[PDB]
């Protein structure tokens, strides 16, 4: 796979043979075990990569070491790695860089050493999926062949990663097990039985338990009923599991529980009132969980959290409103999703001006009902610091009447997905002296949106790329087709 | 009861192949109790029925302060064959994935304790479109017809172009288009479509199916799918939109009227003066005539005997847009 | 309900260019029949694999005349009996080169004529006539001459110009194979216009 | 100990002439800036020192840089 | 799959049935050395061909009743 170093090493290895078929065939099927002998220490590919390993800081050594836990060329999501690093404690923090941004700069510290390479990147420059070259991968495996981080054969392991379809193969699990991760190769689902998930709850010292693509036999309420035996558990991403309807009610003694993730699980009816009192939460992440009764009451009671996605603000005598969001002075990512008019309240419409450390807002008006929601959105004012916003289904026809450089000057990135939006209001331009200072713009699927191009270029002087791909009605932009396909307009 | 068995099996098939197709990153499906859609459709047996097909049946309905549209898969037809269960599940997955585009009929939720799942969609006050038009007690103005032709052209181009795997809905048909309050057309029923593999615009299927008179006889002979096999069916679609005659028609003799043969002979002999619809002749048709016949020349251009003479679907939708932008 | 009807239509089937009723019994089930044996099978056993036989001269065209003669039993003495599955796998062979035939609402899956044996008006409509039958018999003739003044229908025996079946069969083809339905031929002329 | 040198073999170097061309037209514009500085960034054992040796052992660079 | 060498010792051979039944024993297509060494047959064993074993490098034939090689 492309490296000239490994190719010249294999050439120097095969140069001292007799060119008969059998050693060539077995080197073709036993490959890694010879380049780690280095023809008994003469060419040393492993040294030339291990010297790049051996100048990391020690926490970055621990963070890069967990990528020996994945299959051959799987495309690893960033978010799962960052949550594992926050969970089992490879990341320390005191000076405000508390949870998410420390995972961000640890991940950027690894990708800036050219150890982890990216796969795809959004309009806003953020990274979602990453992979590694396989020589780095079996280097990290051979370093995990040391201290019992990842054995994966035999007894002594400190944490374990499950591949696909272990319903019948009976992975050995001892009582050490500081983590259990689920590694899938972008599309498979780990077929799991009940007894392995019962033996997961037998591990006394288990800090990371993320189950990302698995189908179980029984409902998860009685499977994970004995998680009271789990005491020092830090993370749970119960994303994308079939039998999950109600997470178990023995979740009162989990007093550590630094994050809690359950994304894209469409059947999550009740969230228990025990996710109020433990006050040491960092990330609560319910994105796109449709059937959900939209929260418990004391969300503003716990204060040390940073990410709150899929809020679903409740009705009058229901759940929780937007009033306690003023109490959450530490969050920096926030995700709203709105259904009808009585989701929000009148004097709570200024609930988003005192969030000092807020960075991004996502608004998901997917299952919108009436024009009362459209009239009541237009008073929700974001703070004057705001880095990214993504309104994405938005049943209104005009702009939301705060989308102006006066109400938010420091906006840099912005995307608009599907919508009933027809045109932008006059505050959206505001070109007497103020301008957007915006840099990345995305218009995904808009069949009613009409505006010009040079008016944008005289209203947005700091653009770099504008990615629009389904807008059959402009035909004035510089990209190849604003209609059916898409371009980026990467200017000079 | 046994409803748990329905649930724990149907959704496992469901989740496994939507992770296989979409990697989970998808749309907010809302679950249900049974009784909401049971009393919403009045226990499946009422006058709230919209329209049927082989596998499924479309009902209207009403859950608390919102009317919805409900799609059930009939038990006997899907249980007689035991191997074509997967067209149901990729119908639900493709209807989930196409819901972020405006010209489709968005999946709002699913209940999955039933035959196999039962789907729910947002409301459209005009029903499905008939062999001629509205299934309401009714007459459609012609600008509305040109607009909805443009819209389901956009939707078919969205299937062909938006992904590295080309979805080809071979059953493009006037029976699948719905119409809302604002007469915006919305396709549905992606159960019959297949995904081409990546990079290749041509593979062979191994059976041929779907509604006589929309076949692409190229595909009926050869049994391999290209995107032009969709273009021919779309051509007969907007033929039915204009003329208002069914694609299978009779005049007293064996029930045989090849409608596109009739339109091409009235083109070459009757000279385009008879395709303007005796329920629509009282329209002003001042400059509307020349663009009616521009649409007819376009539709006959996209139903020619060789696919090299047919335009690609992107082009067809572009020149439809030019036609309505002529005025 | 399914039994006296079988007595009705199988009681009228006795014709030498059909597959004769070798298997008729109680037969409470669906088709599991073995009309015992066929020595050569269909024409795909000789035309489309190149190890069994080479093609003949004007020999198999009279076997096609025999298949046409079975169709003159089919379409004429009927009230409504239409064979509806004309392709080269259904015309069969004996050791004496004998043609034989066998295997007599809205369905989405198309099975009738999944290749070039289908009528264009049948693809457009789905009503199956005896004139769609003569169209399909025409493409049967096209296949047995061709193998899917440029008379290069053969690649092995290219001296059929004095044999005159090229001329008469091309006349029957190019008159039979027109895409309309109101100048359609009939099987008796297809018999008598080569002998 | 690890070290490097401008001495290489220039026969086993499998094609780099597009990158060599691009870096030569980068070096031809050195007077446009006050001090042109450039970076070759990649993982370990990728071709960085070899493309550097391929660049400044060319003749035209020695015509330019003394 | 991993076979390298074959030695055949037809020393105390009895009848022509052995000669007829040897000729169906086909070695794998990878084969580095073979040594048939007493071999009562008169012709070649009818697999000794570059088609049946392409990668043969070394080969010995000891004593035998072998007369000529086949085509
Ligand atoms: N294009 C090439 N053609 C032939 N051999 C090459 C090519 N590129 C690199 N090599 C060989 C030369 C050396 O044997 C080996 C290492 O290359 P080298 O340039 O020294 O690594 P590098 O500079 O990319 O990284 P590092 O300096 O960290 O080792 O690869």
């Amino acid at each position: 796979k492309g490296l000239p170093l490994t190719i010249k090493a294999v050439g120097g290895l095969l140069l001292c043979k007799d060119h008969v078929y059998h050693e060539w065939r077995r080197i073709a099927e036993h490959f890694q075990d010879e380049l780690r002998g280095n023809t008994s220490e003469t060419d040393n590919v492993m040294s030339s990569l291990q010297l790049s390993y051996d100048e990391l800081p020690s926490h970055l050594k621990s963070c890069i070491l967990t990528l020996s836990l994945y299959p051959e060329d799987c495309v690893i999501p960033k978010q799962q790695l960052v949550h594992g690093w926050i969970g089992e404690g490879f990341v320390m923090w005191r000076n405000g860089r508390s949870a998410t941004e420390s995972g961000e700069d640890c991940f950027s510290g690894l990708t800036n050493r050219c150890l982890i390479e990216v796969v795809d990147k959004t309009y806003s420059g953020t990274i979602i999926t990453c992979k590694i070259h396989d020589m780095v991968r079996d280097l990290v495996i051979d370093i995990a062949k040391k201290d019992s981080f990842s054995n994966p054969e035999g007894l002594n392991c400190r944490h374990l990663g499950i591949s696909g379809n272990f319903d019948e193969k009976q992975i050995k699990v001892n009582h050490k097990l500081r983590g259990v991760v689920s590694t899938t190769k972008t599309g498979e689902v780990n077929k799991l039985n009940s007894d392995l998930a019962k033996k997961f709850t037998d591990c006394k010292y288990l800090r990371v338990l993320d189950i990302s693509k698995s189908i179980f036999d029984a409902p998860l309420s009685e499977i994970l009923d004995e998680i009271a035996s789990l005491q020092h558990l830090a993370c749970l991403s119960l994303s994308n599991t079939h039998p999950l309807i109600q997470f178990p009610r023995s979740m009162e003694d989990l007093h550590n529980l630094q994050i809690l993730d359950a994304s894209y699980c469409q059947n999550l009816k009740q969230l228990q009132p025990c996710i109020v009192l433990f006050k040491k939460l960092l990330v609560l992440d319910m994105t796109n969980c449709g059937s959900l009764e939209c929260f418990p009451k004391g969300i503003g009671s716990l204060v040390k959290l940073e990410v709150l996605l899929g809020f679903k603000p409740a009705r009058s005598n229901n759940g929780c409103k937007l009033s306690e969001v003023k109490n959450l002075t530490n969050l920096r990512k926030l995700g709203l999703s709105l259904t009808r008019g009585d989701q929000i309240e009148e004097e709570e419409l200024d609930s988003l001006i005192n969030l000092s450390k807020l960075m991004s807002i996502s608004i998901n008006c997917y299952d919108s009902y009436g024009d009362d929601l459209i009239t009541k959105i237009d008073a929700l004012t974001p703070p004057h610091q705001l880095h990214e916003l993504s309104l994405q289904f938005y049943p209104g026809k005009s702009s939301p009447s705060w989308l102006s450089p006066h109400k938010l000057p420091m906006l840099r990135y912005m995307s608009i997905c599907s919508g009933n939006l027809v045109k932008m209001q006059e505050p959206f331009w505001g070109n007497e002296n103020t301008h957007w200072r915006i840099e990345g713009l995305m218009l995904s699927s808009l069949s009613d949106l009409d505006m010009d191009w040079e008016v944008l270029q005289q209203s947005m002087p700091y653009l770099r790329t504008v990615t629009a791909n389904w807008c059959p009605e402009l035909e004035s932009f510089a990209i190849e087709d604003v209609g059916f396909r898409g371009g980026v307009w990467m200017k000079t | 009861d046994k409803a748990k068995r329905w649930f724990l099996d149907n959704g496992s098939i469901f989740l496994r192949e939507l992770v296989a197709d979409c990697n989970g990153k998808s749309i907010p499906i809302r679950s249900f109790s049974p009784e909401q859609i049971l009393k919403a459709t009045n226990n499946f047996d009422s006058s709230c029925f919209v329209s049927q097909d082989v596998y499924y049946k479309w009902y209207r309905g009403e859950i608390e302060d919102r009317s919805y549209m409900i799609k059930r898969f009939s038990e006997d037809e899907i249980t007689g064959k035991r191997h074509r269960v997967k067209e149901v599940y990729n119908d639900i997955v493709l209807s989930a994935r196409m819901s972020n585009h405006s010209n489709f009929l968005q999946l709002l939720g699913c209940c999955l304790e039933f035959p196999f799942p039962v789907l729910v969609f947002e409301f459209a006050e005009h029903g499905a479109m008939n062999q001629r038009g509205g299934v309401i007690v009714n007459l459609l103005p012609w600008s509305v017809r040109l607009k909805i032709g443009k819209e389901i052209a956009n939707a078919v181009t969205y299937l062909h172009t938006a992904f590295p795997k080309i979805i080809i809905h071979r059953d493009v048909k006037p029976m699948h288009v719905f119409l809302d309050k604002n007469w915006t057309a919305k396709l549905s029923d992606l159960s019959f479509s297949i995904s081409l593999p990546e990079g290749k615009s041509r593979i062979e299927a191994e059976w041929v199916l779907g509604t006589f008179g929309y076949i692409d006889p190229l595909y009926h002979k050869t049994c391999f799918v290209t995107e032009y096999t969709d273009v021919y069916s779309f051509g007969i679609c907007l033929l039915v939109i204009i003329t208002g005659k069914p694609a299978i028609m009779t005049i007293s003799d064996g029930d045989l009227q090849g409608i596109l043969s009739l339109v091409r002979e009235l083109c070459e002999n009757g000279k385009l003066d008879e395709v303007i619809d005796p329920r629509l002749m009282k329209d002003i048709t001042s400059g509307q005539r020349l663009q009616v016949e521009a649409c007819v020349v376009l539709a006959l251009r996209c139903c020619k005997e060789r696919d090299e003479d047919r335009p690609k679907m992107i082009q067809v939708a572009k020149e439809l847009k030019q036609i309505e932008a002529s005025l | 309900k399914e039994w006296l009807t079988e007595v009705n239509y199988l009681g009228q089937l006795s014709h030498p260019n059909l597959v004769l009723l070798v298997g008729y019994c109680a037969e409470g089930e669906n088709r599991l029949l073995v009309y015992e044996f066929m020595p050569k099978g269909s024409l795909e056993n000789h035309l489309f694999r190149r190890g069994a036989q080479p093609l003949t001269w004007a020999i198999r065209m009279k076997v096609a005349v025999g298949a046409a003669k079975g169709l003159t039993f089919l379409h004429e003495a009927k009230s409504q009996v239409i064979y509806r599955d004309f392709k080269a796998a259904n015309i069969l062979l004996d050791a004496d080169f004998n043609a034989k035939l066998s295997d007599f609402t809205h369905v989405s899956t198309k099975v009738i004529g999944t290749h070039g044996y289908a009528a264009p008006e049948y693809v457009a409509t789905g009503r199956l006539t005896a004139k769609s039958d003569v169209y399909s018999f025409g493409v049967v003739l096209l296949e047995l001459i061709s193998g899917r003044l440029f008379r290069i229908m053969d690649t092995k025996l290219g001296g059929q110009y004095p044999q005159k079946g090229a001329f008469t069969a091309a006349n029957l083809a190019l008159q039979c194979l027109n895409p309309d339905a109101k100048l359609r031929p009939k099987m008796s002329e297809v018999l008598v216009t080569l002998e | 100990d690890r070290w490097s040198s401008p001495v290489y073999d220039h026969t086993q170097v499998v094609g780099l002439e597009g990158d060599k061309r691009k870096i030569k037209e980068w070096l031809f514009r050195s007077n446009d800036s006050q001090l042109l500085i450039m970076a070759f960034v990649g993982m370990g054992g990728l071709g960085k020192t070899t493309i550097a040796q391929e660049v400044f052992n060319d003749k035209e660079i020695e015509h330019r840089f003394e």
